[PDB]
RNA sequence: CGCGCGCUACACUGACAGAGCCAGCGAGUACUCCCUUGGCCGAGAGGCCCGGGUAAACUCUGUCGUGCUGAGGAAUCCCUAGUAAGCGCAAGUCAUCAGCUUGCG
């Protein structure tokens, strides 16, 4: 159970022949990292959501301090998106 | 056995029985009364085993 | 010799006797008076038909009223109800029909529900 | 232009047995906040005390705060 | 006639009966303080500012009633009076502990008006009963002056009264024409 | 009088909503809800049962503090109480 | 029937449950020779004690009354505040309990909240089928009777407080239709010659009082611990 | 603003129930257990008294 | 192990204490929740006694105040007037149904 990146499922998407490059959480990784990490943030003044393809919406607290790295990250992700939620 | 709750037809019978593996055996079975009452055992009762 | 009018009042299962006689002005609910026979808020409910006619219309009868059934709320509408129709049917015996169709126009062009009691079938678009 | 200020200084966190917090809100609600002192009990502890539930925390001389300190330590020496 | 008056003495109102001469009702709502507990002409509604700077308005019934209509937290610093308009029903003032005094209407959350010009806490006021003076409001503040504003034109005091002491008491006159301003020992 | 308190027997006059608020001199503002806004006939409280769901438009009839009400009474737990709604609006008027 | 026996055994049954550690209620048991019939008899009574049942240090008494709880809730707030308001946290009449209080947990809520009952002679006919099973049959826990009898029908106010005041520590009489019944005359923790005194005075008043065609009637008292055995006074 | 840390296990599985104590989560697997071969016991029964 | 169908818990629609006020279906000399520590009368089998494990709702009046003391994603399904939804009370009818069923207000 690993979100579905293109790390190590490459070769499963580029034999399927579909898309290598949309499989991209990093994106969204990198993006909440810059956001959490923003003065913005700090003052209190931001409010983030994720839409993702599945039709999944997520709120996130401007409370949290995500992982850093893209492994804890993935298997919190998993953690998420089949808990449906993450508590402190 | 003996009954225990007794409605209009479907009594409850209790000192007959160890365990609802034993009754789930003698599922359908011909009971009967010493009066002459027939009776059909219907099923397993869950909370006295 | 006496003059005395029954008259009923009905709600889902609520049902209400009210005697009308000749008297000096009271109304009584069980035994109890009309202002104290509701929940709180729905004493506007039965003062409705005395509020519609005026008080000079009760001013010389005496209504006794029964309940039995109900909730709260239908026991509210069948007293109303038996107040309503009481008061019409005392004036239709012993006092002019003019006086009946006015009394009765008041109220039906207030609410018919007073007068007549409209149960809910069950007939849903078909 | 001189008015006594003795009692103006009462919203502030006073200090107790386990609690180091324990602010002004009520006299029977603020013996709540110590742990292990329930709801139901600290309206026995101020009916011994001659202390009244109108009053607030706070608003208590440096005698009677501790008459409340005392009776929380042994439930047994007064009646129970 | 209205059996009602109030007293505030610490961090509670205590709403008192003319006839029974007993505390009808004892309200403490209030975190710190309530420094004038004053009600409506109408007589169901009290105002009341705190030390924290809020100021709370409730209703009040005949009985134990305490259900809270607005809460004003605008001032920061405290606020010493808050007084309804006479004639008005929904007209109030505030006398802060800053330099501010200010009008408030009840169904805004917003201070109607703004009156600066004080130098010092400012703290008792009223407004000016009279047919001819609808609106315009008194003040003296601790800076030993005594200012009354025309509430038509926000700008500075319509006129000003320069005392020697920090002036403690304001009332006017019902005829609207003269005003006594308690400053010290005079 | 027949058994009349005194807030009713003092306002014996005209229909007044909870017996103290009048509808004599209310204007809506907009011309095109002045026929679906419904102030022309009276009511006292707003509990009146009415088929006012039987068929379209029947609903333009009732008064609109009953429709206050019954949109009041509007979620999971809030459901079959219809006393608590009329007194929030009581309330709430106040 | 001698009180040196009485003496003698109860010493002896003390020691036998010492050999808060104790709180054993001690009891003895009646035995008659003839059923019994008169539903009057089979009517609880109470027995004053010389040396109270009751420590009265902290227990609450709950009284209920039959025709006006408001007149009987008044005159509790009038008479007497010393020892009864401190005591008398509940007044209920019998209307308000059989409407307020149906459910198992509702008097299972009462059962748990007050620690000592008083009902009146009008009132404990009704009691067994008003307050449930769990309540009644189960402890020591039930009514004791309160003559409150003469707008209601009432003995006046200080003789109802002197009844109530004999009345909190005296010691509960029910009778059966067999021929067994036991009768609780004090607990473990108490002096024997307190217990003799107690069981003198209850022999007394249990055959001239209760048991009919008294001593004739009568059978073996055997005085009883919780779970020990019997030592006999026969009679 | 304050941070929080958020709770979450590395190696996740929607598989396998997470419990800190071993006692409390092996006393609830033999539950699951005796419950499972308790209905598959019963419908064998029931089927071959059928 | 999986799937749903019911049931329960999850706080403002709060907790505690009072006051007041409302139903309908339901009556086969018939109905009972266990099992036990002791003792009575029991040659013996038992019977006793004492311990241990006509509504809900609603209305009104007061006392305290958010405190692991958190109403369910994608989908998928159902529903148009005494319908959705809440609530209790009763019965147990030759099939089905007590882990619930069906009535009734």
């Amino acid at each position: 159970y690993t979100l579905l990146n293109s790390d190590e499922h490459i070769g499963i998407m580029r034999k399927m022949n579909r898309d290598i490059s949309d499989a991209r959480p990093d994106i969204t990784h990198q993006c909440l990292l810059t956001l959490l990490d923003s003065p913005i943030n700090k003052a209190g003044k931001l409010q983030i959501y994720i839409q993702t393809a599945k039709g999944v919406l997520i709120e996130v607290s401007p409370t949290v301090r995500i992982p850093r790295t893209f492994k804890r990250f993935a298997g919190l992700m998993v953690q998420l998106l089949h808990r449906l939620s993450i508590k402190g | 056995g003996t009954p225990w709750k007794i409605f209009k037809n479907t009594a409850f019978i209790k000192d007959m029985f160890n365990s609802s593996l034993e009754i789930a055996k003698f599922e359908g079975a011909a009971i009967r009364t010493v009066s002459g009452i027939r009776g059909q055992i219907k099923r397993a009762l869950s909370k006295p085993e | 010799s006496v003059q005395a009018v029954q008259v009923f009042g009905k709600k889902k299962n609520a049902t209400a006797v009210a005697r009308c006689v000749q008297g000096k002005g009271l109304i009584k609910v069980n035994g109890k008076p009309l202002k104290l026979f509701a929940p709180e808020i729905l004493r506007a409910k039965l003062y409705e038909p005395i509020l519609i006619l005026g008080t000079d219309k009760f001013a010389d009868v005496d209504i006794r009223i029964r309940v039995a059934g109900g909730g709260h709320t239908s026991q509210v509408y069948a007293v109303r109800q038996a107040i309503a129709k009481s008061i019409v049917a005392y004036y239709a015996k012993y006092v002019d029909e003019h006086s009946k169709n006015l009394l009765k126009q008041e109220l039906i062009q207030f609410d018919r529900s007073l007068l007549v009691a409209d149960p809910r079938r069950c007939e849903p678009k078909k | 232009s001189l008015v006594s200020g003795e009692k103006t200084n009462f919203n502030h966190i006073l200090r107790l047995l386990n609690t180091n917090v324990d602010g002004k809100q009520k006299v029977v609600y603020a013996l709540t906040q110590i742990k292990g002192v329930g709801r139901r009990y600290s309206n026995l502890v101020c009916k011994k005390a001659d202390v009244d539930l109108k009053k607030r925390a706070g608003e208590l001389t440096s005698e009677e705060l501790e008459r409340l300190v005392t009776i929380i330590q042994n439930p047994l020496a007064y009646k129970i | 006639t209205n059996d009602l008056f109030a007293v505030t003495a610490g961090p509670r109102v205590e709403i008192f009966s003319i006839r029974k001469r007993e505390p009808l009702k004892t309200i403490g709502r209030f975190d710190s303080e309530a420094h004038c507990g004053e009600i409506r002409p109408d007589g169901r509604v009290l105002v009341a500012g705190e030390d924290t700077g809020r100021m709370q308005v409730f209703d009040v019934g005949q009985g134990t009633r305490a259900v809270i209509l607005k809460t004003w937290h605008i001032h920061k610093q405290p606020v010493w009076v808050t007084k309804w308009s006479p004639t008005e029903l929904t007209t109030l003032m505030s006398c802060s502990d800053d330099k501010t005094v200010r009008l408030w209407d009840l169904p805004s959350n917003d201070p109607t008006r703004l009156f600066t010009g004080h130098t010092d806490y400012v703290r008792c006021g009223a407004f000016m009963p009279g047919s001819a003076n609808s609106n315009l409001l008194v003040s003296g503040s601790y800076d030993e002056t005594v200012r009354v504003w025309d509430a038509r034109a926000p700008g500075g005091a319509v006129m000003t009264f320069k005392h020697a002491d920090p002036i403690e008491d304001v009332l006017p006159l019902p005829s609207g024409t003269t005003l006594l301003a308690a400053s010290g020992n005079a | 009088y027949d058994v009349l308190p005194k807030e009713v027997l003092a306002e014996v006059g005209s229909v007044k909503l909870f017996n103290r608020w009048s509808y004599d001199d209310i204007e809506i503002r907009d011309i095109s809800l002045t026929d679906y806004i419904q102030i022309r006939a009276p009511v006292y409280i707003p509990h009146s049962a009415g088929r006012y769901a039987v068929k379209r438009f029947r609903k333009a009839n009732c008064p609109i503090i009953e429709r206050l009400t019954n949109s009041l009474m509007m979620h999971g737990r809030n459901n079959g109480k219809k006393l608590m709604a009329v007194r929030i609006v009581a309330h709430a008027f106040e | 029937v001698d009180p040196d026996q009485t003496l003698k055994a109860c010493k002896a049954l003390l020691a036998h449950i010492k050999k808060t550690v104790a709180e054993t209620p001690i009891w003895l048991t009646l035995t008659t020779k003839k059923h019994i019939h008169d539903s009057h008899r089979l009517q609880p009574g109470k027995i004053i004690l010389p040396h109270p049942l009751n420590t009265s240090e902290e227990i609450s008494v709950c009284l209920i009354t039959a025709d006006p709880q408001r007149f009987y809730k008044n005159a509790v707030a009038d008479e007497f505040p010393e020892d009864l308001r401190a005591k008398i946290g509940r007044v209920i009449d019998i209307s308000h309990l059989k409407a307020k209080f149906k459910a198992y947990e509702a008097q299972r809520k009462l059962f748990s909240e007050h620690d000592v009952f008083l009902a009146d002679t009008r009132i404990i006919n009704r009691l067994p089928k008003a307050l449930g099973k769990t309540f009644y049959k189960t402890t020591t826990k039930r009514p004791i009777p309160v003559v409150l009898m003469a707008n209601a029908n009432a003995r006046p106010i200080p003789e109802i407080v002197a009844e109530i005041r004999k009345a909190i520590g005296a010691a509960l009489v029910h009778l059966s239709p067999s021929t067994n019944t036991a009768i609780k005359v004090g607990y473990a923790n108490w002096e024997p010659e307190k217990l003799a005194a107690n069981i003198e005075t209850v022999i007394r008043e249990l055959v001239e009082r209760f048991v009919p065609q008294k001593w004739q009637n009568v059978r073996n008292f055997y005085v009883k611990g919780p779970e020990t055995a019997a030592l006999p006074i026969y009679q | 603003i304050k941070t929080y840390i958020p709770k979450f296990e590395d190696d996740f599985d929607p598989d396998k129930h997470y419990d800190p104590n071993r006692e409390r989560a092996e006393l609830a697997k033999l539950k699951a257990e005796h419950k499972r071969e308790r209905k598959g016991a019963l419908r064998e029964l029931r089927k071959d008294a059928q």
